[PDB]
């Protein structure tokens, strides 16, 4: 959108500087679509309390009307908002359109695009990938957002009855639905791929229309990033790169916030860059860098057939993939993903609880109500945690469980505990062996010592790309696909910084 | 009555249960809201301030049972509630109303307290046990008869204490009880109630006790009076309500 | 609706003087909505009682007469009797028709009689009828209309149940239930005589039709909502809740604890839920969820959804939420389906807070895990916070009462029962509140942020101090309590200072 503009454009000094007055400090400042718009982080002295500026080339009161009105004939072009038509293409005609200052012209294709192409009022939102959630609950209200980095601000942008009217029927249409006060309230999604709750009028809000989006931004955590928030040792990594290779299914289990999906979303970047990876979640949340991967997602049902992580396991299980992800699980769906175990489908997910103790319950008693007995199935089981002291926010694995299996007569889950971690002094003790490499060297048709081996080697490779420096998802992803196919020729370049 | 004690009036059939309730709820506070819910009338009461709720049969529309009708009475936060007699779910409604602070009264065919607790936590009633710790007091009626000696008595005044934790439970304490021999009625135990209310008033018990003496002289002299009917009888009850000193007076001044 | 009419009033003394006879004296008056309506408790010496008058501007059985006149004609617009429209436009439909059926009849009425049909036809048309006085005087908490020709009673916030003079007749009490039940969307008839609704403006209706199932004639009962939201000020300075159990609460909201408060139907639980809720930290993102539009707050990002009844429930607005990322999600009240969806919030991580109908704890718990509810056994130990409110009566005195605080702790392992502390309860007795032990709470807040249970301890008072000068200094309306509380969590000291400093 901004690459075919931002060059049919004149002008690049576009858009003056902020002025605001005493007791209103500037935090930050950087670009969102330069030279367009830009984000600007005040503070307010007296209400302890920062907010989001959304900045945009300043005009003129009579350029209003003027840049208001070249859009009130530009509207009667049906071959413009026609989302059939390549992007590239259709913004052409609105600019030869246009033909029948040097800088006005530029700071006024903005808006000409911003309300064609863009996403209108909102827009300077929608761009920025620091803001990851978009409240804009009423008439006359100032929209909220949530900041990667702030949280909830408040926002310089509003919205009186008819601006936001339209502004919930532009959202509701991208979205492909028609919101009215006969069907006033839409849960879709928009083409970015973002989640949109949407009420039009106020039959079902009183404080009018409304609508909230929240986008998939995300920049999942990697495993070079645990190593170096100390959450989880390069070694205990090397172990689940393994496991997680050989199909070793595992659950990932901690308090509310105490980092589950996280962890989760880092270790499945060890997937195998073949493998066939269907996941099922009730939102969005897993980023991954692989291919050959499904990513379903649950259907609320608000006015159509609803589709539940069960229904959706079911028939995914069923198109029998290698790796099997869920999301978390919350209910019934639990059981057929112990049948996914049991049958050799390398599954993960999350769980909500604090021990093995909680976890095994809750799995039990409904609603998941998984069948003592299935348990077996299930290999690893991380312990995730919080520790808090200072500002001293920590997030860490608690503890690496192997479950060992069934016992007849029992107490049943056999429970091997093959790392500890000591908050006194912030380290990972192993307490006892990684029984489940021998089961690899089973496997494989090795030796322990073999296995054992490759994991020290696995292990270097990790650190060594910690060292270079080597944080983002997509850039990890790269190297450790490049592991898996010739771990020879991929060491070597490690080591020659390449 | 006035302080809103609970209480189920129990008997074999035909012994007196729904005579003695309507009888005793004739001691309700002028103004108080009383509803009341029945399957068919029976309940006379000469109060105002009252709401009279009976059943539908459902022949030809809308059946609507004692159930519907409690739990949309108990709603409109009465101040009095009576229902005819527990047969049914409904029951629960109205222990939950006890739970809740509404003087509530009923009846309910048994022939002893043990009885009365069988078919009151058994379905079709199926009142939890630990609810019935919101009884207050439960009466026992009953029929004596030797040549045409026809006789209706309250074989006993039962006073429920409460739950026991770890127990047998409903912890009962007989305050009356009534010989045939004799056809004397017996105090076999305090009546601990009083003390509730001493609690609740805010005074002292032998001070209720006092009252007690009093409310009771004044029923004797309306006897004596030959107070009789019903509509008279409230009325002079409903005196004692407002002014207990002017009515006092009236009464021994046969006026 | 008033201040529209006080426009076109035309003139003022409207009321003449009532003319209670010996065995009767005034013991108070007062205006409900000058210069029109008045109350008047009188007391019947003789019956030692008092009895609500409903005083109404005079009219005299020829005037009345020819107001009714009007009415017929001006019935015909419907316009004026329509709910859509703004009142103060169809107020002036109504005045701009009268002076056409007026000066067209060729008639000229006194400025008084004007101001004096202008109340009835407003009455009528806009307000409540009959009743519209009790619908109106801030005192009066219930109505209720037993039956044919028995009189109105009433609650009053001074003198309790008392007899009240309005008294409607078979043709104008079956009339009042319909309009009643028609103006709360529902119907009622022979065919269903029950109704069980919410007025407009959020006062529980109960009605029944005829006498096919109340015999005495058709009734109703109007509990009325108090527009102005109770704060946490105005229910430390009831007696009805502790500052201390108020801080509690303050900090556990703050720190995401999920709470429902329990009672009986109008034991006061959604006025105490409202009150709480008043210490969600200012830019948090609050959904609200109900039937009735009933909670009020001076909390800007927040979104209030309502149920639509035809069709749009709890439980489709409750998961459509829950797809965003809300930070605090409020009820109003579980009564069905939902109730399961509203546990699973709480164990997702979003603070939950919701009413519920039940007395015990007891109760609670199987209210919540049988149908229509049914919420899994296992699920209930992600709800942090059970409060049970209760309507004390005595006298001529109501108290409503935080009854009891509750800790759910976990679930034990054996036989599943669920972990509970009662660390605040009522007393009766002397109307005190009792800490039976000290919050377990406070031990999770202590690690949520890293310090001693001790320290943690120590906010609490703090935070109970700032309450109670809130309280000495009067600040009890909910638009500046809210204001001073935001301002507490911006800054607490900059805060405490400037609140024993006078600012
Ligand atoms: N190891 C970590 N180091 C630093 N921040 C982390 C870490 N793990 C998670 N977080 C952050 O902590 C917040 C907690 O979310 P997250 O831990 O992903 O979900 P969760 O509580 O496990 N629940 P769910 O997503 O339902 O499984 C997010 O904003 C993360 O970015
Ligand atoms: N104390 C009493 N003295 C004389 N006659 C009585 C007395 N109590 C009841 N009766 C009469 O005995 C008959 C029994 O009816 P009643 O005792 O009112 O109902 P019940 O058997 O208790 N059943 P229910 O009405 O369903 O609770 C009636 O005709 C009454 O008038
Ligand atoms: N603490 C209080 N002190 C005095 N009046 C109160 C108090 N709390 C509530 N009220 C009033 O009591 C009535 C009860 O209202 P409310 O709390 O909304 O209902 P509820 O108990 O939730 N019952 P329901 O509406 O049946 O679910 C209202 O008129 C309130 O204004
Ligand atoms: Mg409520």
């Amino acid at each position: 959108h901004y690459d075919i503009l931002r060059r049919h454009i004149r002008s690049e000094d576009l858009l003056e500087t902020p002025e605001f007055g005493s007791g209103s400090r500037i935090v930050e400042e950087y670009w969102i679509q330069e030279p367009f718009t830009k984000a600007i982080i005040v503070e307010n002295e007296d209400e302890f309390r920062n907010v989001y500026y959304a900045l945009e080339p300043t005009v003129s009161s009579e350029e209003a009307e003027v840049i208001s009105a070249l859009y009130d004939d530009l509207k009667k072009i049906l071959v413009l908002q026609d989302v059939s038509v390549d992007l590239e293409e259709r913004a052409e005609v609105l600019v030869r359109a246009i033909e029948k200052t040097d800088n006005f012209y530029s700071r006024m294709l903005y808006y000409l695009f911003r309300d064609f192409f863009g996403y209108g009022l909102i827009d300077p939102l929608m761009e920025d990938t620091n803001v990851e959630d978009i409240s804009c609950d009423g008439y006359n209200i100032p929209i909220f957002i949530y900041h990667q980095k702030y949280g909830n601000v408040e926002t310089n942008i509003v919205l009186d009855q008819e601006k936001l009217d339209r502004m919930v029927l532009r959202l509701t249409q991208r979205s492909g639905k028609h919101i009215s006060i006969a069907n006033p309230i839409v849960d879709a999604t928009l083409p970015d791929g973002s989640r949109l709750q949407a009420t039009f009028g106020t039959e079902v809000t009183p404080r009018g229309s409304s609508f909230t989006i929240r986008k998939f931004t995300i920049e999942p955590l990697t495993p070079i990033d645990l190593i170096e928030k100390g959450t989880v040792p390069s070694g205990v990594l090397a172990y689940l790169w393994l496991a997680i290779e050989h199909k070793f299914s595992a659950i990932v289990v901690g308090e509310t916030a105490s980092g589950k999906t996280t962890t989760l979303n880092a270790i499945m970047m060890f997937i195998p860059p073949d493998a066939k990876v269907v996941s099922i979640e009730d939102t969005r949340e897993i980023k991954l860098y692989h291919e050959n991967w499904i990513a379903e997602v649950t259907r609320t049902g608000m006015g159509e057939g609803e589709i539940d992580m069960y229904d959706l396991l079911r028939a995914a299980l069923r198109q029998r993939p290698d790796y099997i992800i869920v999301g978390e699980v919350r209910g019934r769906e639990a059981q057929t993903l112990f049948q996914a175990m049991s049958t050799g489908h390398a599954s993960y997910s999350t769980l909500h609880a604090g021990d093995i103790n909680q976890m095994v319950y809750r799995l039990e008693s409904e609603p998941l109500k998984v069948p003592r007995s299935m348990l077996q199935f299930l290999d690893i089981a991380l312990v995730q945690t919080m520790w808090v002291r200072g500002n001293t926010r920590l997030r860490r694995t608690k503890e690496v469980n192997e479950i060992l299996g069934i016992d007849p007569v029992d107490k049943n889950l056999l429970v091997n505990q093959f790392v500890k971690w000591d908050p006194k002094e912030d380290k990972h003790i192993e307490v006892s062996m990684p029984k489940k490499l021998e089961k690899m060297a089973d496997f494989l048709g090795v030796s322990v010592q073999e296995v054992y081996d490759e994991m020290l080697s696995r292990k270097r490779y990790l650190e060594l790309m910690l060292k270079r420096g080597i944080r983002n998802y997509k850039e990890v992803t790269r190297y450790i696909h490049a592991y898996y196919r010739n771990p020879e020729l991929a060491m070597t370049k490690m080591e020659e910084g390449l | 009555i006035e302080h809103k004690f609970s209480a189920i009036v129990v008997g074999e059939t035909a012994s007196g249960k729904t005579t003695t309730l309507n009888a005793i709820m004739m001691f309700i506070p002028p103004d108080a809201k009383v509803v009341s819910i029945e399957d068919t009338r029976e309940i006379k009461l000469y109060h105002e301030n009252w709401i009279a709720e009976v059943t539908r049969t459902g022949m030809g529309e809308g059946e609507i049972d004692m159930y519907d009708l409690l739990r949309a009475a108990l709603r409109q936060r009465p101040d009095y509630i009576i229902v005819g007699e527990v047969r049914g779910r409904e029951a629960q409604t109205l222990f939950q109303a006890m739970s809740t602070g509404h003087a509530s009264y009923s009846t309910l065919h048994a022939g002893d307290i043990n009885q009365m607790v069988y078919r009151l936590e058994s379905e079709p009633l199926k009142v939890p046990r630990s609810m019935l710790q919101f009884l207050d007091i439960a009466l026992v009626q009953t029929m004596w008869v030797r040549g045409n000696t026809r006789l209706r008595r309250t074989k006993e005044v039962n006073e429920i204490l409460g739950i026991d934790p770890v127990d047998k439970n409903l912890l009962v304490n007989q305050f009356v009880k009534w010989d045939p021999k004799e056809d004397k009625h017996i105090e076999v135990s305090m009546p601990k109630k009083l003390e509730k209310m001493a609690d609740f008033l805010g005074v002292s018990v032998q001070e209720v006790y006092d009252e007690m003496l009093s409310r009771k002289r004044y029923l004797e002299l309306m006897l004596k009076r030959g107070i009789r009917n019903y509509k008279e009888v409230t009325r002079y009850i409903h005196a004692y309500y407002r002014n207990p000193e002017l009515a006092m007076t009236k009464m021994e001044e046969g006026l």
